[PDB]
């Protein structure tokens, strides 16, 4: 019935090491369309990257990467891959797996981000924010971690009403970005607000439990 | 490269809620009328508004329209509401390659707010780590031309403070800041009250939230 | 026994470009005999043959068009308001109500109820009798696909030539730049019967804002049904002491009432082989509506010293004929034709006489025995028709007693006025 596209094999690889990525689709016949790659960087235009066709003999790519890039598909799973050869700093952005319909693409998935950089994974800190009325506020603060990105929900995500995730802010090889949410006063301390952090290439999993 | 360049116009003037707005995209050479336009919210996932120059995608409301003369080609919006407040695309696909735009970003002219300010000290387990950090939060405030400063003492302090601010909120159209005074412990220790200030066109008087230690 | 039958033999002293512009349902075949500048016995066979169009749309599956047949009815209540009770409209497919609450005055009061202000008039407009009539397709894209072969001395080479691809080889390039079409999206294609049958194109096909009347009004979409509004508005009719009727001064007649009331003012189109899909509509367009620009080009440097060993042999001998030789009535030759030292090999068998040649027919043949059929219109009584490659035909021919969209360009030279009613 519905079309959803989901993304994986994502992170952060060595400038010359290779990569593979998978894209899981389902809710339509995946043996009936074209597929294709399209990526983005860090707040830029988009730019396409790779596209086969229902079987897999002919395969279009683009005159930037000859032959690094590799598209493609399985449609006993119906699954998507595009495999990479030693990589660059210039293809750090998050890809795409698209509907390719001979020119537009009509259906889009999640996008997970590819990071190709020297640096080392270092693992976050979660520091909550007490007060210090009406309707009162708390942060929750995510300290020092690489690479992009994180995930920050409140009460399982139940929350998602007055809540304010902020852009990370990147120094030197470590990024740090704060959440802040609203709740009525008779709420909090009242009950249970509860802070969810996750980073997935640290494998970091912190709920923590605001009190003054 | 003899490729097709698609002009789109970014830094579009705000407006009104609830008018008529319309988006032009010029192209380098004639496609006719393989045409797409995008839409991607800021954080999500692009989404396909418009196919062949004049069809509506599925799942994209009726106050949406799209036509346009040779190599000139527009967009229109009809009774705005606070959520399609995003970026636009337009991707020719006559001939290879199939280029996309630049992008255009709209932004809900709405009333005045006052921002909510409030500011955090730092926390028993950001202490053990041997660093300070203070937060100021600024939040649901419009438009997004504000200013805030840090005081340490009555002192001012413009050095080690990083701060974010976040795009256009696609349910109330308001904007939000968030600022963080970075320090050590050998530091923090040295002195008592820290101010967070902020500066906004809502009043000319700055509003001010301390707190001691 | 051979005759001078032969190709256009074109020097190459220079290089050797041309454009074609194909129709739609048509495959060409250009075939010369290349010439070394520097030896006028040294002559290599170019061949090019090009397939007929392929068009490729990816579609989008409107879903099916339903007819309906209009029916209105009207309900009075003398107390209460009319969003207190039901009525047998609402429970239909598709329907349209419009009700006067609370507006009972005396005036459309019938002989009971001899009240103001406190009856309820409602008003159902509905559809009954839906039942599908064709299938709507919307073009999102369009791709054009010939396949093309080329036969140059000894070397062949086949591809299928996209707008974003060319057949290149070390001395041929052929490609394919632009395309005259007859449909470009968001089009939309109506089938009132099977594919074969063809069907109409329709542009401003309603998709937001449909009317009882337009094209696309009822649609039967995979999710469910999707109704119009009505092109008209209500009015209360009522005369003294008599129940209120309604009455509705609009259109009447379905979207597909009025389609087929003005068919004729509607574009056309055919489809042969057609191939459909969940995602696309792939057929070829019999009606020669589309013409594709294909550019050919090919080098000097063609080395006639490596493409002149071992050349191909061919050998024919006349074995059967059937029909006559008259203006109209046509008759068909069977030639036996055995290749050998070319394991494959691209070339036409021409049915030719004394003097002219009334027939051709393209085959890749295979190394050893090929039967080969040629048609052929015209003659004279004494025709004795015979199997011909390029000079060389069969040591005997045949004589008789008493357009397939393909198009031969050999270069030949025909016959004069010599060959006109003799
Ligand atoms: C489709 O084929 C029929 C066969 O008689 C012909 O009359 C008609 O003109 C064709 N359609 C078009 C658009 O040429």
């Amino acid at each position: 019935g519905q079309v959803q596209m989901k993304e994986s094999g994502g992170g952060l690889v060595q400038p010359g090491k290779s990569l593979k990525l998978s894209c899981a689709a389902s809710g339509f016949t995946f043996s009936d369309f074209w597929m294709s790659w399209v990526r983005q960087p860090s707040g830029k235009g988009l730019e396409w990257v790779a596209r086969i066709n229902t079987n897999g003999d002919t395969t279009h790519y683009t005159d930037d990467m000859k032959g690094r890039f590799t598209i493609s598909r399985d449609n006993a799973k119906t699954t998507l891959y595009l495999e990479m050869s030693p990589l660059k700093s210039e293809d750090t952005a998050m890809y795409y797996c698209t509907r390719d319909r001979l020119g537009p693409f009509d259906y889009w998935g999640q996008g997970t981000t590819v990071t190709v950089s020297s640096a080392t994974t270092k693992g976050p800190s979660v520091y909550p924010l007490a007060p210090g009325n009406s309707m009162v506020t708390l942060g929750c603060l995510v300290k020092g971690y690489f690479p992009e990105p994180v995930t920050v929900t409140w009460n399982s995500g139940s929350l998602s009403s007055g809540v304010h995730t902020f852009p990370a802010v990147l120094q030197s090889d470590l990024y740090t970005l704060s959440s802040s949410v609203t709740v009525p006063s008779s709420t909090w301390p009242s009950q249970t607000v509860t802070c969810n952090v996750a980073h997935p290439a640290s494998s970091t999993k912190v709920d923590k439990k605001i009190v003054p | 490269t003899g490729d097709i360049v698609m002009t789109q116009s970014p830094a579009f003037p705000p407006v009104s809620l609830g008018d008529t707005v319309t988006i032009t995209c010029q192209a380098s050479q004639s496609v006719y009328k393989n045409l797409a336009w995008y839409q991607q919210k800021p954080g999500k996932s692009p989404r396909l508004l418009i196919f062949g120059m004049s069809s509506l995608a599925d799942g994209v409301p009726s106050r949406f329209s799209a036509s346009g003369s040779d190599k000139q080609y527009s967009l229109k919006i009809r009774g705005l509401q606070p959520e399609d407040a995003a970026i636009y695309y337009c991707q020719q696909h006559y001939i290879a390659p199939y280029t996309f735009g630049a992008g255009t970003r709209l932004e809900i002219k709405r009333t005045d707010a006052a921002p909510t300010v409030s500011i955090f000290p730092p926390s028993s387990e950001q202490l053990t780590s041997g660093g300070a950090s203070v937060v100021c939060f600024l939040n649901n405030f419009y438009p997004k031309d504000i200013n805030v400063k840090w005081k340490i003492d009555g002192s001012e302090r413009q050095n080690g403070v990083l701060n974010s601010w976040t795009d256009q909120d696609s349910k109330d159209s308001t904007y939000s800041m968030s600022s963080t005074l970075t320090l050590t412990k050998d530091e923090y220790e040295r002195h008592n009250s820290y101010t967070c200030e902020a500066t906004h066109k809502t009043s000319t008087s700055p509003i001010v939230k301390s707190f001691n230690r | 026994t051979d005759t001078a039958h032969g190709s256009g033999i074109i020097p190459m002293r220079t290089d050797l470009e041309l454009d074609f512009s194909l129709p739609s349902s048509a495959s060409y075949t250009y075939r010369r005999q290349l010439q070394n500048p520097a030896n006028e016995q040294e002559k290599i066979p170019f061949h090019l043959q090009i397939s007929k169009q392929v068009i490729h749309a990816e579609i989008q599956h409107l879903g099916h068009w339903m007819d309906g047949t209009f029916n209105l009815k009207t309900a009075f209540h003398c107390y209460g308001s009319c969003e207190k009770y039901a009525y047998p409209w609402q429970t239909a497919g598709c329907f349209i109500e419009k009700d006067y609450e609370y507006e009972s005055g005396w005036g459309c009061n019938p002989p009971d109820c001899p009240g103001v202000g406190t009856g309820c008039t409602a008003c159902g407009v509905y559809l009954d009798k839906l039942k599908s009539v064709g299938k709507a397709f919307k073009i999102v894209s369009l791709r054009y696909t010939r396949k093309a072969c080329i036969q140059l001395g000894t070397e062949q080479t086949c591809k299928s030539v996209d707008s974003n691809d060319c057949l290149v080889t070390t001395s041929v390039k052929v490609c394919l730049i632009g395309t005259v079409s007859k449909f470009q999206p968001s089009d939309t294609l109506l089938f009132l019967g099977p594919l074969e049958q063809g069907g109409l194109i329709f542009k401003q096909w309603c998709t937001t804002t449909c009317q009882f009347g337009d094209p696309g009004d009822i649609m039967s979409t995979p999710v469910g049904m999707k109704c119009p509004e009505l092109n008209g508005s209500f009015r209360k009719k009522c005369a003294f002491a008599t129940t209120p009727v309604c009455q509705f001064d609009g259109n009447t007649l379905s979207g597909y009432k009025r389609m087929i009331a003005t068919k004729d003012s509607f574009q056309s189109f055919n489809v042969t082989e057609p191939h459909i899909s969940a995602s696309s509509l792939e057929w070829i367009d019999p009606d020669s509506s589309l013409r594709d620009h294909i550019n050919v080009i090919v080098g000097r440097d063609l080395s006639f010293q490596d493409l002149s060993e071992t050349p191909c042999q061919v050998d024919l001998a006349t074995t059967s004929i059937d029909g006559a030789w008259g203006s109209g009535v046509g008759f068909n030759l069977v030639c036996s034709v055995s290749l050998t030292e070319c394991s494959t090999f691209l070339t036409s068998i021409k049915a030719c006489d004394s003097a002219m040649c009334y027939g051709s027919t393209t085959a890749n043949l295979l190394r050893g025995q090929n039967t080969v059929h040629i048609v052929g219109k015209g003659g004279h009584s004494g025709s004795k028709f015979m199997c011909c490659h390029d000079t060389k035909c069969s040591s005997t021919g045949l004589v008789a007693a008493a357009d397939s969209d393909k198009i031969f360009d050999d270069g030949a030279p025909e016959c004069g006025i010599s060959c006109w009613f003799t």
